[PDB]
C-alpha cells in the first residue's frame, strides 16, 4: 500500500523559511521522483517542482527559482520542500506527488501517469501579526437581516453568539477571510420577522478566547 | 494558466462534460493530460490520465477526450459520491506542469435557487473609528456565485460559498475603504442571472 | 513493450520451436525477439555498473602558494639553510645572489640564498582502480502482452529485472504467466579492464588507459593517502625564476583542468549514482533460452464485443504500426482479432504481428489493450474485430 | 656610490676635457662614469613604467554554468523555442529526441529539442593598451663624493633622481656643489609598441603582441563593456554532447589558465604598481654632457692628521677595491691622500683612482668616508696618508 | 623634521582585536617600510613584523604569523597594526619605526641604518578582569620594617596614606605587578624605631576611588 | 635571544663596553648590528648602525666594535646624560629583527650600596582567607638586582627597581600560595655579592 505522509502545520511569520517533509512508504522511494504542488485555500493548484530522490536533480517553476530548494534523504526515504522569504500569499496546503522514474535512473519525461498517489497536505499560514483581540460592530436592517461584523482578530477561530444562545433559528456565522492585512474578519448575521423590530432586543456575544477577550455588542435599527 | 469553467451541475443519472482549454504548448502539444478529483478535507485523486487512461478502481462513467487545445471530461450517470472540485492538468513543452483553475461539480440535490443578497453600508460606530461596506448571498444553490463591486472597482475580499445550516450556500464580500475614501462617492450573478443591490451614504 | 519508439530498434526472429536465441544487447538499443507459439519480448542492456573501486591516485591540478620564506647567507659564509626544508609540505629552492657592503656584508661577491614555499593543492582530481569481477550488467524485460502504452501498475508479470556479473553470468527471470526465460551471457566479451582507470576530476568522469595516467606531469598523492595529502613532484606546478642577481620568487602554473580535458576528448566518458560508478558505453552477447516461456492467453476464447479506436494508429521509425483500442465488452479475458487485409472480402491474411497472442484480460467494461503489427509494402487494411462491427482503417507503407 | 657590489656593472670613460659621453643604462646594469677632472658618477635606470592604460579586451578561462532549461515539441510539431534564447546571457542548441506514445506524443518519431544554459565568468584576464607617448624611464645618479656607505641622509646633493619620457626625452640634475649633468636620451630606440598589448591574468603581467592577443579562442567582452559583461564567443568554453537521442547535456570546459601560461612562456613579464605598470626590461641609450659638472673639492687642503681602517679593504666582481676610513682630525673639509704603490720608498704611483677627488668633509673628529682604487694586476700597497702616520694594506689582484 | 605619531593607548580583553595606527609626516611616507616593534613593561624590545608603504608586502615573525595584520593607506600615509586573539601576555608599548626603500620600490635587505626614526608608542593593556576593589592586608616586623599588602584591586592606581598623613618618613610605596591573575598588587613599607614599637599605632589609609573604596588597616607587631 | 649583561655601571668620565652576543645567523653573520638608546618615557634613539658608523648628532663619545659573534659598544667620558637603557640588534639571515635583552647603565652618582632585604612571611588574617611571601629590596645602588627564592623554585611576581624618595632604589618580589601549599614547608644578588634572608612557619 503507497502511503505519503506529510509533516504537522505550521505558522511563520513573513521573510522566514519554512522546511516541509514527505516521507513515503509502500513503494521503493529510490525509482520515484517526488513534485511539490500547493493550493491556497479556495484557489487551484500551482506545481512548484520535483526531485529525482535517486540522484537528487531537481527541476523548480521559474517563479520560484530562488525561494524554494528541494532536497531528499535516502536512508529515511523522506523528500524536504524549503520554501524562503515568505509572503502573505505563501498560506496554502502544501502536497507531494510522486512520479515514476526511467529504468536507468533519469526523470526528464514524466510517466502519462504522473501524480499517480499524493501526500495528505500540509497547511502552513504566513503572516505578522500577533494575537490580538477582535472588534466588534453592528448592522442595520432598512425579511430583514442583520448582523455582527467582527473585525481583524488574531489567531482564529472566533465564537459568536446571539442573546445569549436564545436566538439560535436563522443564524449563520460566516468563515473567515484573510485580507492583505494579514488578520481575519467575519461576520454573523440573523433574518428575523419585520414585525419585530422595535420590540426584540438582540444582543452579539462574541468571546475570542486565544486572544481572551469578551464583547458584548447590541444591534439596534435605527434610521438612515 | 488553463481555464475550465467554475462550476458544472446536473441532476443525478445525467451526463455532464467539463473542458480544460490550454494553448499549444501544454494541452494541444502532448497527451500528458490529466484529470484529478479533490474531495473537501482530502487529496486529489487521479481519475483520468493519458487523456483516455484510466487508472484500475476509478469507475468507467469517467471518460475523457482531447479536440485541439481542448481537454474534456465527461461523467455519465452521476452519483452524490461525485460532487467534488476537478482538476485538470498538463505537463509543457518547457518540462512544467500546469493546473487549470478547478471546476465544482455539483449533483442537484434540490431546485435551482436564486441567492438572497443583501448590502449593508458601514455603521457610525466604524466611522467615529477610521475605518467597510459588506455583501451577504444567502439561499443560493449550487454555490458557485461571482461578485462584481457607479464603475468597476478592483482591491475587496469574497468568500468562498459555505453551506448554511438548511444545506443552501452563503458567502459573504467586504470592500474596505477609509473614511474620506467611502465620502468620494454589490452584484451577484449565479447560473447566468445577475442580480443587484445598491446603497448610498448620501440616501436615506 | 520498452522498444516501441526507440529508434536503435533491432528485430531477432528466432526458430520455430527453437531452444535458444542469440542476441546483443547495446547500451541506448533494444531488442525485439520473436518466435513462432512464443510471445514477443522486448529485451535492453540498462545500465551497466562499477561497484567497490579502489582509489589509486590523485592529483594536483590547480595549486596554491602560501608562507613565503628566504634564508640567506654572505660570500664566503657558506651556503644558506631554511628549517622548512625539512618540512615536506614547503618547495625550497638555492641561488647566488649579490652581495656587499651596502647590504650588510664584509665582502662583496655572490652570497647563498634558498627560498621556499608551502605547497597546498586547491583542486585534485582521482584515479581509481577497477576490478573486472565487481562491474554489473542491469537487463530489462518487458513482454509484448497487450498491455496499453501508459501501463501504470498498482510484482508486474510484463516487466522482469535481471542482473548479470561476471561470477554469476547466467540467470533467470519469472514472468508470472508466460513462464521463465533464461539468460546465457557472455560478460568476459568487452574491454579489457586490465589497464583502465576510473579517473574523476570536477565531478565529470573518464575511463582512461593505466600508462597514460601513470605518466601525467602533476604532482600526485597516493590512493591511501588521507586526511592531509603528501604531494610527489610538486615541481611539475612550481617554478622558480631569478632576477637581475636580486631575488628569486617562485610562480605556480594556473589550472591544468583544461588539458586534460583536452587530453581527454578521445576517451570515454561515465558518471557516478552514490559511490557507485555508471558506464553509458558497451555491449553484452548473450544467448536466452525459451524453453520455459509459454504464451499466457493462447487458450482464451474470441472477443465477441466491439473495439474502438482510443488514439490513431501510428508509424514507428522501423514501418510498424500501433494500435490502441478500447473494448465494451465483458466477456473478457478473450483474443482479439486483428490482422491485416488488402481484400475485405477474402479477409486473407496479409503481413504479420509483431504482438504475438493480442489479448483483452480485463473481465470489467471499456478495457483498453495496445498490439502492434508488420504491415506488408504498399496499401493495407488494419482489420480489428469480426462481423459487422469490425473497425477498419486503411495504412499505406512507403 | 650605488653601482658598487653590482655584478653587471659597466665602466665607461670619457674624454679628458670632453664635453659629452655616451652611455647605455640596462635595467639590471650600474654604470661608472669617469672623466679627467671630473667627479666620478653612477647612473642606472631603475625603473619603466607605463601609465595611463586603456582596457581593449577581456577573455574569459574560467567559465561556470546555471539555470539548464529545455522546450520539447512532438515530431510534426515544428521546432522548440525557448525563451532564453533572446537572453545574451545563454547559449542554446537544438537537436532531436526520440519521441511517442509513451512520452506524451501522439505520433512517433524525431521531435525537435532546445536546450539553453546561463553563462558567467568565474576567471577572466584583461588586455589593456600601450601608447608610446606615456612610458616614462627614472634614472638614479650618486656622485663618488668620498660619501662613505651606510650613508643616512638627514635635497641630498650625492644622489639625483631624473626622468625622461619619449615626449621630454633631455634632462638636467643638479647635483649641488658638483654642478648639474645633462641627459639626451633615445627613448625612441626599443620594443615597438604599435603590436604590444599589456596582458593580466591572475594578478600576473606580460607584454604579449596585438595579432595573438586578438586569435586567442577564447569569449571576450569589450574594453568599454562595464558593469556586467556580454560574453562574446561564448561557444569557445561550452559545448552540447547528445546521449542515445534520448538527451543532450551542456559541459562548460576547464580553466585555460595553464594552457595561456603556456603560450606566455616565450614572452616578456612584467609587474604593476597601483594603476601603473611596471616592467623589468628594456634599455635606453644616453648621451651625457658634463660641461656643468664640477669638482666639489679640488680647493681643499690636504687632511693632515691620521686615518684608521673601520673596515677590511673588500675586492669588488671586477678586481676593484673598496676602502673605508676614520679620520681623527678637525682641519676638515679636507683631500684624502690615497695612492697605490709597488716602492715604499719612492711611492712612484701605481694603478689609478677609481673616485676622483676623495675628501674627507666634515670638520667635526672622528668623521668616515669611503673610497676606491683600481689597482695594477699583481702585488701592490694601498697607502693613505703622508709621513710617519701613513697607513697601508698590501693587496694582490690576479 | 621627521615625525611618527601613533594613536592613544588602548584597554582591551583576552581573544579580542586591536588595532594601533602610526601617521608618518615630515618624509615621503611611500618611500619606507613601516615596522612594528613592541616592549612589554621592564622586558626587552621583540620585533612584530614590517609594511611596505609602497607596495603593500609584508613581512611577519614567525611567533606572530597568525595572529598579526600590518595594512596601510597611502592618502593618509598611515600604517596599522592589527594583533587578534589577545591574551595577557600582548600587554605592551608598540612603536613602529622605518627604514628605507630601495630606489626599484622593493623592500628586501634593509639599510644598515635600519630604525633611524621611532613613533613615540602606545601602550595597549589585555586584561579580563573588571573595576574591583583591593583587598587590604597587614605586615609584621620580627630597624624593623612594616608594612601593607594591597592585592587584586583593578584598575590603577591606588592611594596609600599612614596615619592619615601623620607618618611620612621613610615611606615607600611600590609599584604594583601585574600577575598572570590579570590584577595588581603593590605594597608599601615603613621603616620606624626599635624602641617605638608598642608605642606609635600604625594606620594605612588606602582608598581605590575607581574602584569606589576605602579602607582602613591597623598594623600590630603582635608575636610570631 | 641576544644576550648583554642585564647592568653596567662607571664613574664619570670612565669609559664602559657593552657586549652583545648573537650566532652566525645574526651577528656573526652580517653587520647589520645596531645599538639604540631608550630614555625612560621616550622611544628608542638609534646611536649605532653598521656595527661602527654613527648617525648624526651623535657625541663620538660612542663607538662600536665586532670580533666574531660578539659585538661591543664603547662609551668613553662618561656623562650623567648617557643613564639610560641601552639594545643592541641584528638582522638575521632569516630576514627577521633580533633584539638583546638590553642593559642599564648607570653613571655612579653615589657610592655602591649594597641591599637591605627583608623578607615577611603572610599574616594571619591572609590565612583566614584562602591564600603570599613578601620580599622588600630597598637601598641599593645601581638599581640591579636579582631576586632567588630550600631548593631552586618557579612560577612568583618580581618587580623592576623604582627610585625611592632619597635616590636609592627599591623592589619587591611576591610569591603567590595557598595555604596548604604553604604548609609543605629570598636572596638578591647585586654586583657580584649575594644577601639571604630566611623565613619559616613553624619557627617563632
Amino acid at each position: 500500500e503507497v502511503q505519503l505522509v506529510e509533516s504537522g502545520a505550521e505558522v511563520k511569520k513573513p521573510g522566514a523559511s519554512v522546511k516541509v517533509s514527505c516521507k513515503a512508504s509502500g513503494y521503493t522511494f529510490t525509482s520515484y521522483a517526488m513534485h511539490w504542488v500547493r493550493q491556497a485555500p479556495g484557489q487551484r493548484l500551482e506545481w512548484m517542482g520535483w526531485i529525482n530522490a535517486g540522484n537528487g536533480n531537481t527541476k523548480y517553476s521559474q517563479k520560484f527559482q530562488d525561494r524554494v530548494t528541494i532536497t531528499r534523504d535516502t536512508s529515511a526515504s523522506t523528500a524536504y520542500m524549503e520554501l524562503s522569504s515568505l509572503r502573505s500569499e505563501d498560506t496554502a496546503i502544501y502536497y507531494c506527488a510522486r512520479d515514476k522514474v526511467d529504468d536507468y535512473g533519469d526523470y526528464w519525461f514524466p510517466t502519462l501517469w504522473y501524480f499517480d498517489y499524493w501526500g495528505q497536505g500540509t497547511l502552513v499560514t504566513v503572516s505578522s501579526a500577533s494575537t490580538k483581540g477582535p472588534s466588534v460592530f453592528p448592522l442595520a436592517p432598512s425579511t430583514a437581516a442583520l448582523g455582527c461584523l467582527v473585525k481583524d482578530y488574531f489567531p482564529e477561530p472566533v465564537t459568536v453568539s446571539w442573546n445569549s444562545g436564545a436566538l439560535t433559528s436563522g443564524v449563520h456565522t460566516f468563515p473567515a477571510v484573510l485580507q492583505s492585512s494579514g488578520l481575519y474578519s467575519l461576520s454573523s448575521v440573523v433574518t428575523v420577522p419585520s414585525s419585530s423590530l422595535g420590540t426584540q432586543t438582540y444582543i452579539c456575544n462574541v468571546n475570542h478566547k486565544p486572544s481572551n477577550t469578551k464583547v458584548d455588542k447590541r444591534v439596534e435599527p435605527k434610521s438612515c | 494558466a488553463l481555464t475550465q469553467p467554475a462550476s458544472v451541475s446536473g441532476s443525478p443519472g445525467q451526463s455532464i462534460t467539463i473542458s480544460c482549454t490550454g494553448t499549444s504548448s501544454d494541452v494541444g502539444g502532448f497527451n500528458y493530460v490529466s484529470w484529478f478529483q479533490q474531495h473537501p478535507g482530502k487529496a486529489p485523486k487521479l481519475m483520468l490520465y493519458d487523456v483516455t487512461s484510466r487508472p484500475s478502481g476509478v469507475s468507467s462513467r469517467f471518460s475523457g477526450s482531447k479536440s485541439g487545445n481542448t481537454a474534456s471530461l465527461t461523467i455519465s450517470g452521476l452519483q452524490a459520491e461525485d460532487e467534488a472540485d476537478y482538476y485538470c492538468s498538463s505537463h509543457t513543452s518547457r518540462g512544467t506542469w500546469v493546473f487549470g483553475g478547478g471546476t465544482k461539480l455539483t449533483v442537484l440535490g434540490q431546485p435551482k435557487a436564486a441567492p438572497s443578497v443583501t448590502l449593508f453600508p458601514p455603521s457610525s460606530e466604524e466611522l467615529q473609528a477610521n475605518k467597510t461596506l459588506v455583501c451577504l448571498i444567502s439561499d443560493f444553490y449550487p454555490g458557485a456565485v461571482t461578485v462584481a463591486w457607479s464603475s468597476p472597482v478592483k482591491a475587496v475580499e469574497t468568500t468562498t460559498p459555505s453551506k448554511q445550516s438548511n444545506n443552501k450556500y452563503a458567502a459573504s464580500s467586504y470592500l474596505s475603504l477609509t473614511p474620506e475614501q467611502w465620502k468620494s462617492h454589490c452584484q451577484v450573478t449565479h447560473e447566468g442571472s445577475t442580480v443587484e443591490k445598491t446603497v448610498a451614504p448620501t440616501e436615506c | 513493450i520498452r522498444c516501441i519508439g526507440v529508434s536503435n530498434r533491432d528485430f531477432v526472429e528466432g526458430m520455430s520451436g527453437g531452444t535458444w536465441v542469440d542476441v546483443v544487447l547495446e547500451h541506448g538499443g533494444c531488442v525485439t525477439v520473436m518466435a513462432q507459439d512464443k510471445p514477443t519480448v522486448d529485451i535492453e542492456l540498462v545500465t551497466t555498473t562499477v561497484s567497490n573501486m579502489a582509489e589509486v591516485r590523485s592529483y594536483c591540478y590547480e595549486a596554491s602558494i602560501s608562507d613565503m620564506a628566504s634564508d640567506s647567507r654572505c660570500p664566503t659564509q657558506g651556503e644558506a639553510y631554511l628549517d622548512k626544508q625539512s618540512d615536506t609540505q614547503y618547495v625550497c629552492k638555492r641561488t647566488l645572489v649579490d652581495r656587499g657592503w651596502g647590504n650588510g656584508c664584509g665582502l662583496f661577491g655572490k652570497g647563498s640564498l634558498v627560498t621556499c614555499a608551502k605547497f597546498a593543492c586547491s583542486k585534485k582530481m582521482t584515479g581509481k582502480s577497477i576490478q573486472p569481477e565487481n562491474l554489473e550488467y542491469r537487463i530489462m524485460l518487458s513482454v509484448h502482452g497487450s498491455q496499453h502504452s501508459g501501463m501504470i501498475v498498482n510484482t508486474d508479470e510484463n516487466r522482469a529485472k535481471v542482473e548479470i556479473t561476471p561470477n554469476s553470468p547466467r540467470a533467470e527471470a519469472t514472468l508470472g504467466g508466460f513462464g521463465s526465460l533464461g539468460l546465457d551471457c557472455e560478460p568476459r566479451t568487452g574491454l579489457d579492464f586490465s589497464d583502465l582507470y576510473y579517473l574523476t576530476m570536477n565531478n565529470k568522469h573518464w575511463l582512461v588507459h593505466k600508462e597514460w595516467f601513470h605518466d601525467i606531469p602533476l604532482p600526485w598523492h597516493a590512493g591511501a593517502d588521507t586526511g592531509t595529502p603528501h604531494w610527489n613532484n610538486k615541481e611539475a606546478l612550481v617554478e622558480f625564476k631569478d632576477a637581475h642577481a636580486k631575488r628569486q620568487t617562485v610562480v605556480v602554473l594556473g589550472s591544468q583542468e583544461g588539458a586534460v580535458h583536452t587530453a581527454l576528448a578521445g576517451a570515454l566518458e561515465a558518471e557516478m549514482d552514490g559511490a557507485k560508478g555508471r558506464l553509458s558505453s558497451g555491449h553484452l552477447k548473450c544467448r536466452l533460452k525459451m524453453d520455459k516461456l509459454r504464451l499466457k492467453g493462447v487458450s482464451y476464447s474470441l472477443c465477441t464485443a466491439a473495439f474502438t479506436f482510443t488514439k490513431i494508429p501510428a508509424e514507428t521509425l522501423h514501418g510498424t504500426v500501433t494500435v490502441e483500442v478500447q473494448y465494451a465488452g465483458t466477456d473478457g479475458p478473450c483474443k482479439v482479432p486483428a490482422q491485416m487485409a488488402v481484400d475485405m472480402q477474402t479477409l486473407t491474411p496479409v503481413g504479420r504481428l509483431i504482438t504475438a497472442n493480442p489479448v483483452i484480460t480485463e473481465s470489467t467494461e471499456n478495457s483498453k489493450m495496445m498490439l502492434e503489427l508488420d504491415p506488408p509494402f504498399g496499401d493495407s487494411y488494419i482489420v480489428i474485430g469480426v462481423g459487422e462491427k469490425k473497425i477498419t482503417h486503411h495504412w499505406h507503407r512507403s
